[PDB]
């Protein structure tokens, strides 16, 4: 769900040429929880 | 293993309806050239009749999210529940799409589906639907699942209508399941398989399997 | 008679602003052709008459 | 328990559990429930 | 009766200060087509007047 929010969030930015700092501030946000979640799937299977 | 239907795959849209306590199996068909409106070929009785299946392939040329076709608008993947899928018809090599008319005199909200010579505009451009609780958007969609298919210009679903004495498509805002059946997903270089058009040569490609030429006297038997 | 009032109003202002379809924005046109399709113009008009 | 899909048939007539696929304007009374038949085909979902 | 109470509220939900709230009137729109019931006996399609 994460990831297809991200996919959504790309494309509405892909026509425009720069993103504005509102939408780089919920790209970083969105990347932050993405990485704990990352983190999170890393740990569950380390050990192995 | 479970099949998931991806893009360049031929299917048919196939549903169901009741006729006189049977289960009919209807397939959605289209001549393109000269009617461009879609109408339903039955299927249950292929043991005794055989289906015109040649007009009833379709072929998934693209499957977007709803924000990656809007982009692409205002400028092999597997296919997902909520994504919007462009269908182009085998033979006639059109796009079903939600017209703008209505033949229909029962509803006055629907409209009528049928072809279209480009794929421009969203007219032609299909959302997946999970027909039940059993799929989500997002899963993958698999072969012999029930779909909902909303038309993206519109905001209506693919419907069958049983108002008047016979079974017609049309888009209208009652649901209606349908089930895509796939037909081929990859072939083989040469491998000859069902469906395709070809000739019978008897020696070394000089005689061929025909039947007499037009106006004859054995009336082309 | 007050309720399909009150819905052609609120159908009514749920039409897009003319700034957004002289813009051409496709969610705009789409939704006004949606409108258009559910009240047919000679409705309104014999409603009026 | 849990995990494996189980498709329920009837040994004798080979009919499968499945449900009636409620008639409409029966959705306003709050008829949730799907009275249980036994079909010859049943549908893709009839796994419990 | 009842219809129409509810209806003035989504009236003041997507019209403020004159104009058409397009994030409000989008959502309306395509929630009343996804429950045609909501325009009443009339433009029911199929057998409606």
């Amino acid at each position: 769900r994460l990831q297809e929010s991200i996919s959504d969030f790309y494309w509405y930015y892909s026509g425009k040429d720069v993103i504005e700092e509102q939408g780089k501030r919920n790209f970083s946000k969105a990347m932050s929880v993405a990485k704990q979640v990352f983190n999170s799937l890393t740990e569950y299977i380390q050990g192995p | 293993e479970v099949q998931f239907l991806r893009t360049d795959d031929e299917v048919v849209l196939q549903c169901s309806a009741t006729v006189l306590k049977e289960q009919l199996k209807l397939c959605l068909a289209a001549e393109g050239f000269g009617n461009r409106l879609c109408f339903l070929e039955p299927t249950s009785n292929a043991q005794n009749v055989p289906p015109d299946l040649a007009i009833c392939c379709f072929t998934l040329e693209q499957s977007l999210s709803v924000r990656a076709l809007q982009e692409m608008l205002a400028n092999h993947r597997t296919l997902l529940y909520g994504h919007a899928i462009l269908l182009r018809h085998a033979h006639s090599r059109m796009y079903l799409s939600c017209l703008t008319t209505s033949r229909s005199m029962t509803d006055k909200l629907a409209f009528d589906v049928g072809l279209q010579e480009d794929a421009t505009g969203e007219a032609c451009w299909w959302t997946m639907h999970p027909a039940s609780k059993q799929r989500s958007e997002g899963e993958k969609v698999r072969v012999g699942d029930d779909l909902i298919l909303v038309s993206v210009s519109s905001e209506r679903y693919l419907h069958l209508s049983t108002a008047s004495g016979e079974l017609q498509v049309d888009a209208s805002f009652m649901q209606t399941l349908w089930n895509m059946n796939p037909i081929c997903s990859c072939c083989e270089e040469g491998y000859v398989t069902g469906g395709h058009v070809l000739r019978l040569f008897h020696g070394h490609m000089d005689e061929c399997l025909t039947i007499s030429a037009a106006d004859s006297d054995d009336q082309r038997r | 008679m007050s309720f399909y009032a009150a819905l052609i109003d609120l159908l009514g202002r749920c039409a897009p602003e003319m700034h957004l379809i002289q813009a051409g924005k496709g969610e705009a046109l789409r939704i006004r052709a949606i409108l258009r399709s559910l009240v047919p113009l000679d409705d309104l008009v014999g409603i009026i008459s | 328990y849990g995990e494996s899909l189980c498709f329920v048939q009837h040994v004798a007539s080979g009919l499968w559990l499945t449900y009636a696929a409620p008639d409409p304007k029966a959705l306003r009374l709050g008829v949730l429930k799907k009275k249980a038949i036994l079909h010859q085909e049943g549908h893709m979902d009839d796994a419990l | 009766c009842g219809g129409e109470r509810y209806l003035d509220f989504l009236r003041f939900a997507v019209f403020v200060n004159g104009e058409s709230v397009e994030e409000n009137a989008n959502v309306v729109v395509r929630l009343l087509i996804r429950k045609p019931e909501c325009f009443g006996p009339a433009l029911r399609g199929e057998g409606g007047s």
